[PDB]
Parts: C-alpha cells; structure tokens; sequence
C-alpha cells in the first residue's frame, strides 16, 4: 500500500473472488452480487507475468572453469583460487537477495496500483451521481440494477443523461 | 622413495606441445622415457568434474 489502496483504505479481503482479480460488488434493489473484471486483472498480471519473463527462464552458460574443492594444502594460488570464487558467489548473492527486495516491494505498488486507479476511474465518469459511502465501497442516489449496472461495470455510463437523482437525497433534504 | 607397488624408485611425467611448423627433439643419455606419439588438440567446450552421481 504505497499507493494506499489495498491493505490501505479497502481494508478488507475480497474472500472468493475466482472469476478475476478484482470486480465490484452491487447493492441495487436486485439484491447483490460481487462482479470480475478485465483491464486491471489482465493489468496488474500483465506486468507480474512481465517482469517475471525478465527473471525466470534466461542467461548463464559456462563450460570448463576453475576447480573449487580441494584435497591438499597448497597455499597461495589455492587461497586466491578460493577467495576468487568465494568472491564471486558473495556477490551474486547480494545481487540476488535485492533483485528480490526491489522487484518484489515494487510488485506490491503495482498492484496496489490498479486499485487506487479504478475507484479512483468510476469517481470521473459520474458526476454528483455517488460518492464512495465514507471509504471502501460506493453510495449511490438511482434506483440502477443488474442492467443499470453494465454502465460503470461496462464505463457506459452518462453522469449527464442519467442524473436526475443529483442534489436531491444529498444536501438538498432536510437539515 | 617409499615402496609402493613394490618399486621404490619412480618416474616424473612432463608435457610438450608443438605448434605447427615446429620440430619436436629430445636429447637424453639416460633416464629417457621417451613417447611413442602426440595426442591431438581439441579446443572445444569439454571439461572434467569429480562426483560420484551416476550416470
Ligand atoms: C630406505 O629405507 C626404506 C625404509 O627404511 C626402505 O624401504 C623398505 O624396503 C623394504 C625392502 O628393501 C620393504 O620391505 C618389504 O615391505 C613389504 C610391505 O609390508 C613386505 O611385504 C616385504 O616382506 C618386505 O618387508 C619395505 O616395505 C620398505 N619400506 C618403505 C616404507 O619404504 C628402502 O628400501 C631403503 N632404501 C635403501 C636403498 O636402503
């Protein structure tokens, strides 16, 4: 949550959701249901998938090198023949043990990412329409239903055409 | 030297390669343990390893 979202402000875990990696979750008068979506599950795992190639599955080929076990004491060009390579996996390894912390902090603000860039898409292609009840899920003033609902879920959505229910039930009644 | 196998003198083993267009010539008067030949010189990507996995 570097981005805040996940494990941020959306403190919960969507428990099942199998069909994706992410949806919403509508409270119309139809009841309710948690929706999967596209552009931001194949996203976010767009990438992982992407900088993982780069990791996985790559270089290193080498054939005849320097011994590196030994039967007797030989002093000098044995220690060098060690330190040489002790040397080198110790480097390696530093390079490994980070490829890993960066590679793997920076996954997180990435999909932490398509998060806080998906709320933060529906609040723009609506006006005064809604608002995110407090944090976490949304508030709505039309009566939209599992049809209505492939407006957002579809961004076929008119904040314009469909927006009577505006300052109504929000500043407008009594207080 | 310590008896081993038996014989308790040995022998040291040495190594010469010659480049082509070039001659080869030993010259001993004793103790010689001359060869019978050159092996031939691959350059290649073999190497040796010591384990005892098997194959
Ligand atoms: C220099 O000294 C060494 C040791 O003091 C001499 O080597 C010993 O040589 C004898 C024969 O000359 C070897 O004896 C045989 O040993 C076997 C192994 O157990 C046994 O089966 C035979 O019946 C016999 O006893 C002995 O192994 C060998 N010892 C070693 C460790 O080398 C060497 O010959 C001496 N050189 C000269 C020119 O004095």
């Amino acid at each position: 949550g570097l981005f805040g979202a996940i494990a941020g402000f959306i403190e919960n875990g969507w428990e099942g959701m199998i069909d994706g990696w992410y949806g919403f979750r509508h409270q119309n008068s139809e009841g309710t249901g948690q929706a999967a979506d596209l552009k931001s599950t194949q996203a976010a795992i767009d990438q992982i998938n992407g900088k993982l190639n780069r990791v996985i599955e790559k270089t290193n080929e080498k054939f005849h090198q320097i011994e590196k076990e030994f039967s007797e004491v030989e002093g000098r060009i044995q220690d060098l023949e060690k330190y040489v390579e002790d040397t080198k996996i110790d480097l390696w390894s530093y390079n490994a043990e980070l490829l890993v912390a960066l590679e793997n902090q920076h996954t997180i603000d990435l999909t932490d990412s398509e998060m806080n860039k998906l709320f933060e898409k529906t609040r723009r292609q609506l006006r005064e329409n809604a608002e995110e009840m407090g944090n976490g899920c949304f508030k709505i003033y039309h009566k939209c239903d599992n049809a209505c609902i492939e407006s957002i879920r579809n961004g076929t959505y008119d904040h314009d055409v469909y927006r009577d229910e505006a300052l109504n039930n929000r500043f407008q009644i009594k207080g | 030297r310590p008896w081993v196998r038996g014989l308790s003198s040995r022998i040291s083993i040495y190594w010469t390669i010659v480049k082509p267009g070039d001659v080869l010539v030993i010259n001993s008067n004793g103790n010689l343990i001359a060869p019978r030949g050159y092996f031939k010189m691959r350059t290649g990507k073999s190497s040796i390893m010591r384990s005892d996995a098997p194959i």
